[PDB]
């Protein structure tokens, strides 16, 4: 389930993750009801770092918000904005280019 | 009266413990009404929103008459004319997401509920309210 895919997601190892992000757009693909009954834990997982240290592991995430932004229309993402902007102003504003 | 104490209540307020069972017996039998409205006399078709709001707010401000109003709704004592209807309201109050964590606290007194629905209804066919019963209550919160 969600909750199974959650703690898939907070996972020590990188390489377990990428099985999860795949797995996860199929599922609220089939069921768009996945998307309104657990907003607010969704999008903190896979907003929380937004910085990776594979490549392939944000190309992922941004295929999930690829996925993820169609469903969401505003109101709800509202006030974490400030969250998603905060990871988003560190990573813009880090050494590494 | 569901009105009055849903635009009453404070945090003073000492609500007594004999009217608390007799609410929650008003409750459900009200709600029944909204369900088996089944079209019919058209005059009875426009009160259902008015009633339908003042329902669900009596139970986000008592917790307590959540609790009281699901120890009671059970199946094995009335016959399967009432399990459709039963079977959505229940499935409905997971909806509305201001009573979600109402009946979050109460997951095992539903849980128990869930597989009465199911037990009874062994040997029939799909039943898609039924089959619809198990999914929401894992999709819409936690198993």
């Amino acid at each position: 389930n969600i909750k199974d895919l959650l703690s898939q997601m907070h996972h020590y190892n990188a390489g377990v993750k990428q099985s999860a992000l795949l797995g996860l757009k199929d599922l609220l693909s089939q069921y768009p009801f996945i998307i309104d009954a657990h907003l607010s834990n969704i999008l903190s997982e896979v907003t929380a770092v937004f910085t990776d240290k594979d490549a392939n592991v944000r190309l992922a995430a941004v295929q999930l918000l690829q996925f993820l932004a169609p469903k969401i229309r505003a109101e709800q993402i509202s006030p974490f904005f400030p969250l998603v902007s905060a990871h988003l102003s560190s990573a813009m504003t880090h050494i590494t280019e | 009266v569901f009105g009055v104490i849903c635009k009453l209540l404070d945090h003073t307020c000492v609500v007594s413990e004999t009217l608390l069972p007799f609410l929650a017996s008003c409750c459900y039998s009200l709600l029944y009404f909204l369900l088996t409205i089944e079209k019919g006399e058209a005059e009875h078709l426009r009160k259902r929103d008015k009633l339908w709001g003042v329902c669900v707010s009596i139970l986000a401000l008592l917790p307590r008459v959540l609790r009281l109003m699901l120890q009671s709704l059970r199946v094995n004592r009335v016959g399967p004319e009432e399990l459709p209807v039963v079977g959505q309201l229940l499935r409905l109050l997971l909806q509305h997401a201001p009573l979600r964590t109402h009946m979050l606290t109460n997951a095992i007194l539903v849980q128990q509920i869930i597989k009465n629905i199911t037990t009874l209804k062994s040997g029939s066919v799909q039943e898609q309210w039924l089959t619809d019963l198990h999914y929401c209550f894992n999709v819409y919160i936690t198993g």
